[PDB]
RNA sequence: AGGAUUGAAAGGGAAUAAGAUUAAUAGUUCUUAAUCAAGAGAAAUGGUAACAUAUCAUGAACUUUAAAAUGGAGUGUGAAAAUCUACGGAAGAGUUCUCUUUUCUUCUUAACAAAAGUAAAUUCCACUGAAAUGAAUCAAUCAGAGAAGUGGAAUUUAUUGGCUUUGUAAGAAAUUCAAUGAAUUGUGGUAUUUUUGCAGUCUUCAUAAAAAUUAAAGGGAAUCUUUUGCUCGUAC
RNA sequence: UGUAAGUUAGCAAGAAAGAGUAGCUCUGGUGAUUAUCGAAUCAGAACUUUAAAGGUUAGGGGAAUCCGACUGUUUAAUAAAAACAUAGCAUUCUGAUAAAUCUAAAAGGUUCAUUACAGAAUGUGAUUUCUGCCCAGUGCUCUG
RNA sequence: UUUCACUCAUUUCGUUAAAUGUUAA
């Protein structure tokens, strides 16, 4: 048959991200001695809505420790910043929200975000809107620390990863029900091609797996081994259950 | 009524494509080739726009007297008088205070 | 002017009689006036998802979603002052 | 007393924003064409720049050399700090009172030279140094 | 073009070097002296026949004067 | 110092208009009148303040800020133009054996600058300190982090400075008359539409470009006249 | 003027149904400036006739049943629909050196300027009410 | 052969390759 639309996604066309508006990558400033072994100090210019993104923006200013002039970072709101608020980065910094620790010096029970997964990598976990990722325990013996992730999972990560203390602004994004396809067409205005999306029972053989006959149905099961090729991949994969959950 | 034509060859209501109908001797009207409507100045730290300093294009500035493109005080040109005043006691205030709090106690 | 159905009667009849209540609560609280943690005014509105801005106060405090402050967000920022506190002290 | 002659101010506001002045004569009152509490000063309008031993002892002269002002300012435009100069010793202060300022037309020149001077002799001695030394925001 | 709004300018400018030509307008109620400079055209309005006449001896005779009336030369 | 090439005759962008002219080209020629860029011949005052001064009144490296440069809807309103209309006319034309102090046409003005007179809206400054709470909008909205009042400053309003007015400039152009030469070219409207701005309000799980280029600031290193403006498109 | 059953209480609804409307001569209401000036809009009364929206422009209405919730899209040139999309509901995998996936290869590429309120793969199709029993067969999975 | 310890090939990263490690103060 053809190639089936999620083969067609990998090839970079349409499917592109539509990142022409977007502020820039936020993430943590690069690791020095300075955030190493003392605590730079920043400043809230401004809190920013970066298209795509469901949580706001901060337009921080460091100063240049080394030279002279400014260093403008941009780093992903912790809820309760506000403009004209100063932010300690470093391993000295105190425990408050909206300041950069490593993660060694959180206490236990901590709530944190942008955590790095590996040291000095400028933030991998916890960045979605109203998300965050709490301390479960220190290793002083090999320099480890646990975190438990969002979705539940649990990681051990070095005890020198940064991390900023809060929760990320913007919760509660999702439980507000989109009512129209207008909005949801909205939704996608700084993201990829994917909305509006057709049944593969609708299609036809030759463009779907499950492209059917006289009657909109499957007729194999739709939960399938994961060394499926691509092309034939589609529904289910390596599903251990389904049904409703009880 | 006398209907007018584009003088020039764009043929399209674009933002610099503006123009003006004037009555001239006669009875005649002629187009005029209007001029974009530009912003001013804002202060540095709380973005609002600057008193004493027209709202023109920026290579227009270069034309007028050195004495009309910025105000006589301090930043003069970049802060409103509330942000130098706010700058004024920081930069004294804070000062004394690390006088007395540390540097013989 | 309307029995029950107050902000969502610009829905009209088309969207069902409990989408048309759970968007009900949520577009009353984003549209209101919250009171401004650095000025005491109810002075703040929401810009942006995620943005509020004091507006006879010139403060931008980063919230929630559709209120300025979450339920989750609060209990955070209370547990972490009870962990620096406790860190400060021995 | 917060405001007196010889207490060393800063002002806040207008073409002299953020110069230090020393008070010669207060009226929180004023008077019929003031209508406002004004303070007459005497400033460092041009702060002093630093010298080396590199620099020939004529440069070392016009480079330390003060540029004053005199001005009848508001009391609410000028934040009065903790110093206070002397009076004798700073002397030509003494004779700038309210009559002296006349609305419209330029202070004299030759009175504002030679109170810079007294500034700049006085600076050169250094006895005198918060006075002196600029502010920077 | 410019004015010159009163008398001492014009003959300053007239005993000035810079003036290449001087046309005089008479019009029902004024008259007026477009003095042609090398960049700007100066003119100057006059309802008193005496001080036009000041005017017209104020003239250096090497320049070319022109002389527009009711019918445009 | 920081990142190579190309990519827009609808995005950004130094600077020009009126009249006349040809069988045909004209923001391109002619007359008149302008503008722009690149050249040539111990360092200022005033105002309480917001801020203001025909160049003035020194300002390097380095750094920062702003402009270029930002959605849409709807309501209110400033100004111009078109149409309509009020008063006073000047010139020409149509109707007229039934009347009609009548019906119709013309009565205009550029770029660039000036500053007699005089507006609307918004934002700040000084004095004062609001409760018996006031101020205000079509709607709102605001106030002891200071309302209302009085007096000021600034910016915007299709070039200078928005409108009338002035220079250009009546010498042009329009309407008549004579056979090239002669005449006139007021003042208004609590009316409609269009255009262009302004002020707040609503809406977004949508927040609605970048650079060339320009100016200012912090810092204190150092001690008016005239010339030229090339390449290509331009008919229909 | 009057307007029902039904209803997600928002609608149905311009429901349905009835009356008036021309010409002429008048009267009154709605303001500004401090008597003068000005705006189209509304209401009312005599009289007349060929009894008046209708030159032109300009909704037929009601009672039910089936399907799709709705706005939207569709076989350019015989199918415009009950088909597709939709919001809502549900399921599966993935902690990023990952999941999906393009390439012959690749310090190669896309979602990703991203980080579980995320990315990818599917079924049903608003709301209300409810989703029963079956793990034998074929799939998928197992921390075995 | 299995379980260990290291890094030196190798992988994945980050910066203006801007104080890494050990002494010293």
């Amino acid at each position: 048959g053809r190639r089936t639309l999620s083969q067609r996604k990998g090839r970079g066309s349409i499917f592109k991200s539509r990142s022409h508006h977007k502020l820039g990558v936020a993430q943590h400033r690069a690791i020095d001695f300075f955030e190493r072994h003392s605590t730079v100090r920043g400043l809230v210019k401004s809190i920013e809505h970066d298209p795509g993104r469901g949580a706001p923006l901060a337009r921080v200013v460091f100063r240049n420790p080394r030279q002279y002039g400014l260093d403008k970072e941009l780093f992903i709101c912790a809820e309760g910043l506000y403009s004209g608020q100063y932010i300690y980065c470093g391993s000295k910094a105190s425990l408050h929200i909206g300041n950069v620790l490593p993660i060694g010096q959180c206490p236990e029970g901590t709530v944190v975000c942008n955590v790095e997964s590996k040291p000095g990598d400028r933030g991998i976990i916890a960045r979605a809107s109203g998300n965050y990722a709490t301390v479960i325990s220190h290793n002083a013996d090999n320099e480890t620390t646990r975190i438990r992730l969002p979705s539940g999972a649990k990681k051990t990560l070095k005890s020198n990863c940064r991390a900023m203390v809060g929760i990320i602004a913007g919760g509660g994004r999702t439980e507000k029900p989109i009512l129209k396809a207008g909005v949801a067409y909205r939704m996608y205005k700084a993201k990829r091609t994917t909305w509006p999306r057709v049944r593969g029972v609708a299609m036809n053989p030759v463009d779907h797996p499950h492209g059917g006959g006289n009657h909109q149905h499957v007729g194999h099961p739709t939960t399938l081994k994961r060394s499926s090729p691509p092309g034939q991949k589609a529904g289910k994969v390596a599903a251990r259950r389904t049904g409703l959950i009880r | 009524a006398v209907r007018v034509t584009y003088v020039r060859k764009h043929s399209y209501n674009t933002k610099s494509n503006g123009i003006r109908i004037v009555k001239t001797a006669g009875g005649n009207m002629t187009v005029q080739h209007r001029q974009k409507i530009s912003n001013g100045v804002r202060c540095g730290d709380c973005g609002c726009v600057l008193a004493g300093i027209r709202h023109i294009r920026p290579h227009q500035y270069g034309w007028l007297g050195k004495s009309k493109r910025t105000v006589t005080r301090a930043y003069g040109g970049v802060k409103c008088h509330k942000c130098v005043q706010k700058k004024i006691l920081r930069a004294f205030l804070i000062n004394e205070h690390n006088l007395i709090k540390l540097a013989a106690a | 002017r309307t029995k029950k159905v107050g902000i969502v009667g610009k829905y009209g009849t088309r969207y069902g009689a409990s989408l048309r209540k759970v968007i009900k609560k949520i577009e009353i609280a984003q549209h209101s006036k919250y009171v401004c943690p650095f000025c005491c005014k109810e002075a703040v509105r929401r810009t942006a998802c995620g943005i509020w801005e004091c507006k006879g106060c010139g403060k931008q405090i980063a919230g929630g979603a559709y209120t300025l402050s979450t339920i989750s967000g609060a209990t955070v920022r209370s547990t972490v002052r009870r962990l620096r506190d406790a860190k400060n002290s021995q | 007393k917060i405001l007196a002659p010889g207490r060393v101010v800063i002002i806040l506001s207008g073409r002299f924003a953020g110069k230090k002045a020393v008070v010669s004569s207060v009226n929180l009152q004023g008077t019929k064409d003031r209508k406002y509490g004004f303070v007459t000063v005497v400033g460092v309008e041009r702060a002093p720049l630093k010298i080396t031993r590199k620099m020939s002892a004529k440069v070392q002269e016009m480079r330390t050399s003060v540029k004053s002002f005199c001005k009848v300012i508001n009391v609410n435009h000028v934040m009065p700090t903790k110093y206070t100069v002397n009076l004798e010793q700073f002397n030509l202060i003494k004779q700038v009172k309210i009559n002296n300022f006349e609305a419209g037309k330029v202070y004299p020149i030759s009175q504002k030279k030679a109170i810079s001077s007294q500034f700049a002799e006085e600076y050169r001695k250094g006895k005198e140094s918060w006075l002196f030394t600029k502010l920077r925001f | 073009p410019k004015q010159v709004q009163e008398f001492k300018q014009i003959l300053k400018l007239l005993k000035s070097g810079s003036i290449r030509a001087v046309r005089v307008k008479t019009n029902g109620e004024n008259t007026k002296f477009k003095v042609r400079c090398a960049k700007y055209l100066y003119t100057y309005i006059c309802a008193d026949k005496a001080k036009a006449e000041e005017l017209k001896k104020a003239i250096p005779k090497d320049i070319h004067v022109v002389e527009i009336a009711k019918k445009a030369p």
